[PDB]
RNA sequence: ACGGACCAGAGCGAAAGCAUUUGCCAAGAAUGUUUUCAUUAAUCAAGAACGAAAGUCGGAGGUUCGAAGACGAUCAGAUACCGUCGUAGUUCCGACCAUAAACGAUGCCGACCGGCGAUGCGGCGGCGUUAUUCCCAUGACCCGCCGGGCAGCUUCCGGGAAAC
RNA sequence: GUUGCUGCAGUUAAAAAGCUCGUAGUUGGAUCU
């Protein structure tokens, strides 16, 4: 039918690699911007190069890829790593703790806990 | 590319018994013709230009020049 | 033209790295073929041991190819022993010295009666098992020469041993498993704990540790 | 008349019932199966989408993970839980609805967790499945907005509020009787009836407990007294070392390890329907079992198939002549 | 810890510890493992004892601030749990990172993409990331690793007793680890309390992504 | 090793484990020589120095390594007293 | 005549072997022992007991089954396969006989070298639950620890032509 | 090191008796300046 080759599928992914600064959604601007990086030969091999590459950035908006590894992630999936809640998740109210973990805890000099609550095993 | 890169050439020894042909087809480089080689390269060989790297900006910056 | 990939590589190829005892001391791994053509250099030699056809089983039916023994060999130090199977002959003796280049070892010489001179023999009597061949050498006087069979005289001349009493066990007509019993013997003699080597080992920094500076620029 | 995603996959055809038949774009864009989408592709359309306000979705999440569901939930289940509350606060009045729920009462019984209590075939000393009974097994069943949400967690939080909601039935729902998973290391309670692994600390460690809630806003917890699930029997046992490549099959340990893809072939997990119209035409009374392939000769398993034989406890003694896959 | 009154763990520790549920560990356990035990409850869940734990990370952070080129140290975390806490801890300390699949031959296979020369490994699992182990062993890397109670000691030179099968406890404790790092280098003062949140540590998780989306 | 006159006429004297006193061959590649540093006993800061332990493969491939390292820690007062 | 199902990687027996109840007869291991004796032992040519099945003499007995054998079917050539019947035998008693892939295809006694928890027997220490809440001990469960068992899983201890 | 005292073997390669007792033989725990 209609399947894409090694040498192509290869090329796309190294576009990708190096230039997702420069690309887009929109097919025929990946398409001139492939002539002036890569020496590519002429039209057919230079347009199954760039529309790859369309298809490839729709699925990054579906998420991740298994074939590509540049640290950047465009400028929204960075945003979402570095979050931080306001209050962390490890400063708590009451924590509940075993008695078997108290006395651990008594055995190591901090019997004067205050936030916790030994519940007992029912 | 079998038209511009392989170069056929066959001839014959004639030693005592019958006759040896050779076929010796010599796959030219690339590098455009400082006397050698094709200018063009296979169109399956692609090459990828490593990108020059650019400023990463810190500071909107006017400099009157 | 040499360009390395490794750390170690890029160490040799300046002049950071003095000796090839610098990479035993710290057993690192030599995975680069031009480090040891590099520092033992033209005193390096060779011998074929043995060249095998053997006939692989391929779908296409048989075609022949070629199984190397080399065991290289810098005289009064340094052996090693490679296998390679390949289509061309040469082929497969280049690849099996390149292969023999990345598995050289130091051999520890020692001395039979009082230590006079320069060692000569096995520092002690040490064996190498490898797959029902056994291979003893055992410390022999000197000028005795190498008494033993074919090809651990060939191993034992080129790990610059003058002399040793070899025996061999089990069958010992299998050129692989003989040649590499022999070679795992003479290995072992680094290996093996003496009186001599006694003393409280002062650790000097690894090559990476002290060079580290260095690697940052490349 | 808020409509989870339950509603129509369960084919509750309420749209009789209510007037105020509201829902999320994303829960009805979510399903997967074919007939509840050809049912949605029909139906008579009063059906109409809303999202509501960032002020009522924090308002909800507020208190959801003080009632310990918030983990349990998605992202799409805060969506309705959030529109039901302001849709609820756009008509009527939303000073009945009280925030920050109340404290749980610790009833413990000496049962174990596992006893066929709540299922309607089960019976002890009568409880029939008739074809009278078929429609009415739905749950304990007891004016102008309501919620059609299958899920407990959903249904938790809701009646925690004091929102008035209910099911595929007609009238509302009073009690919810349902189980929880305790994980018996971290004490942080999860809805989620499928996972094994506690989200908290990791491990495997996640028992069974009886919850009801009534309309009223009160939670309960019926503990299991009985010595037999608190036992550190088949716990310690060696295990093989760590092999990696296409076909080890590591021991299963953590909720995200990544296991090597090992499927089984469409001719072997294909099951065969009986009531298929076209079934009778069909040579054999069954669908062929999968010899040929590679799947086969792997001995690969279906995930449900070799169930009990993981239960039993390692360190015990199986027939002198079988190995356990 | 060298019996100083410095490095010795304070109270603030110890309760973000049980908040995260390091003291848990798992309910097999290893005869390797044992020493760094507290003891077996009657539920069957070995408690860790936490005061092992601080001692082992002390070792750790140790043998960490002993490299020159902090990006010798290879960090490695190969499930999901570990992904960002890792990627933080690189970007803290100024190690190199692989999140992910660990490729065979990373270390051993010099004619590779992403061959690479650490000084250094730090592994989150030893059970889950066993490749990177074995290529370590191959290479002469020592080993630092987060063992649970239950994971085979192989090749693991300092191991690190803690649960590492939880999402807060992996992150919490590489938190903790390139603090002590950043602390014995100088880079960060020890009395007054560091400036970044344990949290962003923690793992993210796709759905509770937009669980969080939503509430802002 | 040491002839009669007094030459050191061996090419090199390779290192022993720290753990068993066993020698590190010279292709011993799970072998291990690890830097552990040592801190400031009122900053509890990195001094500069630090002290080596080795480990041949043998140990290591056992799983006793981590054990060996943490007594000679134990042993040299970098890991305190229980 | 035979003792099913319960019947296990459960037990016991030197091995062959050994399973309905009850009673009698004499043994036996393991365990517990601040009991006694004080080297009395380990292995063992000659020699001596026991030794599945089959077979052999003598008596008794023949239910089933059943070598032999007889019929019946079945075909270029069928004389083994299959069916019906059926002798010795298979059953017991007293003598013989002494071999089996009598198998862990792995001498016996002893020392050392990783780990794990299930089980069987005995013992020790334990909060509890159960004998309609038992009134005290005792039984049945549960958590451990000890010794000898029959086994198992795991381990780059080391071995090994190798599977192991 | 294919007769093996030094120095062989006996799972599957040739090989450990069916099992136990047992006369000779060989071999036998420390412990006394």
């Amino acid at each position: 039918g209609r399947v894409r080759t090694k040498t192509v599928k290869k090329a796309a992914r190294v576009i990708i690699e190096k230039y997702y600064t420069r690309l887009g959604n929109d097919f025929h601007t990946n398409k001139r911007v492939c002539e002036e990086i890569a020496i590519i030969p002429s039209k057919k091999l230079r347009n199954k190069i760039a529309g790859y590459v369309t298809h490839l950035m729709k699925r990054i908006q579906r998420g991740p890829v298994r074939g590509i590894s540049i640290k950047l992630q465009e400028e929204e999936r960075e945003r979402r790593d570095n979050y931080v809640p306001e209050v962390s998740a490890l400063d708590q109210e009451i924590i509940e703790v075993d008695p078997d973990t108290k006395e651990m805890l008594k055995l190591l000099d901090f019997g004067s806990l205050s936030n916790l609550q030994v519940t007992q095993p029912t | 590319p079998v038209n511009y890169y392989v170069d056929t050439a066959v001839r014959h020894v004639l030693l005592r018994q019958g006759v040896l042909g050779i076929k010796v087809k010599i796959m030219l480089p690339w590098d455009p013709t400082g006397k050698i080689g094709p200018k063009k390269p296979l169109p399956d060989h692609v090459s990828i230009v490593e990108p020059k790297d650019e400023i990463l900006p810190t500071t909107p910056i006017s400099e009157q020049k | 033209e040499w360009m390395p990939v490794t750390k170690l590589g890029r160490l040799v190829k300046d002049m950071k790295i003095k000796s090839l005892e610098e990479i035993y001391l710290f057993s690192l791994p030599i995975k680069e073929s031009e480090i040891i053509d590099f520092f033992l250099g033209a005193s390096l030699k060779d011998e074929v041991l043995k060249i095998m056809p053997v006939q692989k089983q391929t779908r296409a039916g048989q075609r022949t190819r070629f199984k190397a023994f080399v065991a290289i060999g810098d005289y009064n130090g340094h052996v090693g022993l490679g296998v390679k199977c390949s289509k061309e002959v040469a082929t497969a003796i280049r690849g099996a010295i390149i292969l023999a280049k990345l598995s050289i070892v130091p051999v520890r010489r020692g001395y039979w009666g009082n230590k006079i001179g320069k060692p000569h023999t096995v520092p002690c009597k040490v064996t190498g098992r490898c797959g029902s061949v056994l291979v003893r050498l055992i410390p022999a006087p000197r000028g005795t020469g190498i008494v033993s069979a074919p090809v651990p005289k060939k191993l034992l001349m080129m790990a610059g041993i003058d002399d040793c009493y070899t025996s061999a066990r089990g069958c010992t007509a299998t050129l692989g498993n003989f040649a590499k019993a022999t070679f795992d013997a003479i290995s072992k003699t680094y290996s093996y704990l003496t009186p001599d080597l006694w003393k409280e080992t002062v650790f000097t920094k690894s090559p990476y540790q002290e060079f580290t500076d260095h690697l940052v620029k490349t | 008349v808020v409509a989870d995603a339950g509603a129509f996959l369960r084919h509750a055809a309420l749209q009789d019932i209510g007037k105020n038949i509201y829902t999320i774009r994303e829960v009805v864009t979510e399903i997967r199966d074919k007939a509840t989408r050809r049912r949605l592709a029909v139906l008579p359309y009063e059906l109409r989408f809303k999202e509501p306000l960032p002020e009522y979705v924090r308002l909800v999440t507020e208190f959801s993970k003080k009632t310990g569901d918030y983990p349990s939930l998605s992202a799409t289940d805060i969506q309705v839980l959030a529109l039901t509350y302001q849709l609820e606060a756009e008509f009527v009045g939303v000073s009945h609805l009280k925030q920050e729920p109340q404290k749980v009462k610790v009833s413990s019984s000496i049962q174990h967790p596992e006893t066929p209590l709540h299922i309607s075939g089960f019976h002890l000393p009568g409880g029939w499945i008739t074809p009278s009974n078929i429609k009415q097994i739905q749950q304990e069943l007891e004016v102008r907005v309501g919620c059609l949400t299958t899920d407990f967690a959903m249904q938790n939080v809701l009646l925690q509020m004091g929102l008035h909601v209910l099911a595929v039935n007609g009238m509302l729902i009073r009690e919810a009787r349902s189980y929880i998973l305790r994980c018996h290391g971290c004490f942080k309670t999860t809805s989620d009836m499928s996972r094994v692994f506690c989200s908290h600390c990791g491990n495997k460690t996640l028992k069974k407990v009886s919850v009801t809630v009534s309309d009223d806003g009160t939670l309960h917890m019926h503990f299991s007294r009985n010595p037999k699930v608190l036992n550190p029997r088949g716990l310690r046992y060696s295990l093989p070392t760590p092999k990696g490549g296409k076909y080890a099959i590591n021991p299963h340990l953590t909720e995200d390890q990544r296991f090597p893809q090992l499927r089984l072939s469409q001719k072997a997990r294909q099951k065969t329907n009986v009531f298929a119209p076209d079934y009778i035409a069909g040579v054999s009374p069954f669908v062929e079992n999968d010899i040929s392939s590679r799947s086969a000769t792997l001995q690969v398993r279906d995930s449900t198939l070799g169930a009990g034989r993981r239960r039993l406890n390692p360190n015990a003694s199986r027939k002198k002549f079988v190995k356990k896959r | 810890s060298g019996a100083l009154d410095v490095l010795q763990m304070k109270e603030e520790d110890v309760l973000k510890f049980l908040a995260a549920g390091t003291h848990l560990g798992g309910t097999n356990l290893d005869f390797q493992m044992e020493q760094y035990i507290y003891k077996r409850k009657s539920d069957g869940i070995y408690i860790i004892n936490l005061k092992r734990t601080w001692e082992k990370l002390l070792l750790a952070a140790r043998a960490i601030v002993a490299i020159e080129n902090p990006a010798d140290v290879s960090v490695i975390s190969s499930r999901n749990t570990g992904q960002r806490a890792v990627l933080k801890f690189a970007a803290a300390t100024g190690a190199t990172p692989i999140a992910g699949r660990f490729t065979p031959g990373t270390f051993t296979n010099q004619i590779q993409a992403a061959f690479r020369e650490p000084r250094l490994l730090v592994v989150t699992d030893p059970r889950a990331d066993h490749q990177p182990l074995t290529e370590a062993s191959y290479v002469n890397l020592p080993t630092i690793a987060l063992c649970n109670t239950d994971s085979p000691l192989r090749y693991v030179d300092i191991a690190i007793p803690c649960n590492n099968k939880g999402a807060h406890s992996v992150g919490l404790m590489w938190w903790m680890l390139a603090r002590e790092v950043l602390r014995m280098r100088g880079t960060i003062s020890r009395e007054h309390p560091w400036e970044v949140m344990p949290d962003l540590y923690f793992y993210r998780d796709p759905e509770e992504i937009e669980k969080e989306e939503q509430a802002a | 090793m040491q002839n009669d006159a007094g030459e050191f006429v061996d090419l090199y004297v390779p290192r022993k484990c720290s753990a068993s006193n066993r020698i590190i061959g010279a292709k011993d590649h799970a072998s291990i020589q690890m830097n552990v540093a040592e801190v400031d006993k009122v900053t509890g800061r990195f001094n500069g120095q630090f002290k080596t332990y080795a480990i041949c493969g043998a140990i290591r491939r056992m799983g006793e390594s981590d054990d060996s390292i943490l007594r000679l820690a134990k042993a040299d007062g970098i890991v305190s007293k229980n």
